[PDB]
């Protein structure tokens, strides 16, 4: 019913600017308020401001004056987020979230906003299957290497999200440029090789999408 | 303008057991506070508003209360899945703030890691890389140290760690090891194993495997 679509990934370079989007659908942002939230790496959240669609106002934390610029478009149902003289610090996943005057009670699924002046590349993706039934259970553990991608992110996925269960995703590693993440799933020795055990890799920032069986 | 001090910053506790997560605000935010909930790379999701009032779909087994400048949220007899941040955020004032997040990890019984170790794949000796990767899956305490051993005592250089969060299920944590290499490297050398240490025995867990690809 209800959702706030964003941009999901990009590679902007230092010193430049960008704009992200967030549509609305479900409902009419002229009716509420919209928050633009903003979460670096391993930190916490930092609250950015707010706009109201109705009639135009907005609220900022003075730390993002003359840095942040946030519009907003009623009829296109569109929350704006500019951002201006990018730096390092400026990588982060930026939410948009719908204010009910209680809480935030939709968010979108975030941007990927990496500030970088490496190039995009897209990811490797590598079957780990066993040399014989990789005893160390009457399960059989299998996997995927991704690896050598930029910028981030990527979602892994098994059997097209069937198979959520017994799965392992590694957090990636960056080691110069380039990223490696993992994943691992465990299955009964009954099903496979018998049943079809595929991961689904998606790299946003590249259109790469990638279906590797095992 | 108006600083949050939450505490603590992280914490460990035991299922079933009682928990408070501390907020204090610079001034009375006459109750205007609400606690979130994120779970790894998820947007947040809000348990309590207007300090003691439970939002959409929590377990009564949370709780809120404060008033002026005091704040805590309580979670009464904990259940494997409340391993999350969460984060206050005051809105009595703009611009509103959200305090620094308290990681909670579930104390439970030691586990036992399955080691797996696979070779490089075909697929990736084509293009001429060999990557080595090893699974210690499902174990407890977080803490572990594995080494790669490359013919003998001679341990090696260019390997990416990497730790997934707490399981919301089991409360166990799992990692990947990869070491990588050039087929050229590989092709010089027999046997790869990966060596753990881990406090659930006194003796490291020696994973192999002879190259003696033909």
């Amino acid at each position: 019913e209800i959702q706030l679509q964003q941009s999901g990934a990009e590679l902007v370079r230092p010193g430049a600017l960008v704009k992200l989007s967030c549509k609305a659908s479900g409902f009419n942002i002229k009716d509420y308020y919209m928050h633009w939230v903003k979460q670096r790496p391993e930190q916490g959240l930092e609250w950015i401001g707010l706009i109201d669609p109705e009639n135009g106002n907005t609220i900022y934390d003075p730390k993002f004056q003359g840095k942040a610029s946030i519009t907003a478009d009623t009829s296109s149902n569109t929350a704006y987020l500019q951002l201006s003289s990018l730096t390092s610090e400026d990588t982060a996943v930026y939410y948009c979230a719908r204010d009910n005057s209680y809480y935030f009670d939709y968010w979108g699924q975030g941007t990927t906003l990496t500030v970088s002046s490496a190039k995009t590349t897209p990811p490797s993706v590598y079957p780990l299957a066993p040399g014989s039934a990789a005893q160390t259970n009457s399960m059989v553990t299998l996997g995927c290497l991704v690896k050598g991608y930029f910028p981030e992110p990527v979602t892994v996925t098994w059997n097209s999200g069937s198979l959520s269960s017994g799965v392992h995703t590694f957090p990636a590693v960056l080691q110069s440029d380039l990223y490696t993440l993992s994943s691992s799933v465990t299955v009964p020795s009954s099903t496979w090789p018998s049943e079809t055990v595929t991961c689904n890799v998606a790299h946003p920032a590249s259109s790469t999408k990638v279906d590797k069986k095992i | 303008d108006i600083k949050m001090t939450q505490s603590p910053s992280s914490m460990y506790a035991s299922l079933g057991e009682r928990v408070t997560i501390t907020c204090k605000a610079s001034q009375d935010i006459r109750k205007y506070l609400n606690w979130y909930q994120q779970k790894p790379w998820k947007s947040p999701k809000t348990l309590i508003y207007y300090a003691t009032s439970l939002a959409d779909g929590v377990p009564s087994r949370f709780s809120g209360s404060g008033s002026g400048q005091d704040y805590s949220l309580t979670i009464s007899s904990l259940e494997s899945d409340d391993t999350a941040t969460y984060y206050c955020l005051q809105h009595g004032e703009s611009p509103y703030t959200f305090g620094g997040g308290t990681k909670l990890e579930i104390n439970r019984a030691d586990a036992a890691p399955t080691v797996s170790i696979f070779p490089p794949s075909s697929e990736q000796l084509t293009s001429g890389g060999a990557s080595v990767v090893c699974f210690l899956n499902n174990f407890y305490p977080k803490d572990i140290n594995v080494k790669w051993k490359i013919d003998g005592s001679e341990r090696q250089n260019g390997v990416l760690n990497s730790w997934t969060d707490q399981d919301s299920k089991d409360s166990t944590y799992s990692m990947s090891s990869t070491l990588t290499l050039t087929k050229d490297e590989y092709e010089r050398h027999n046997s790869y194993t990966c060596e753990a240490t881990h406090k659930t025995s006194t003796s490291p867990i020696v994973k192999s495997f002879n190259r003696n690809e033909c």
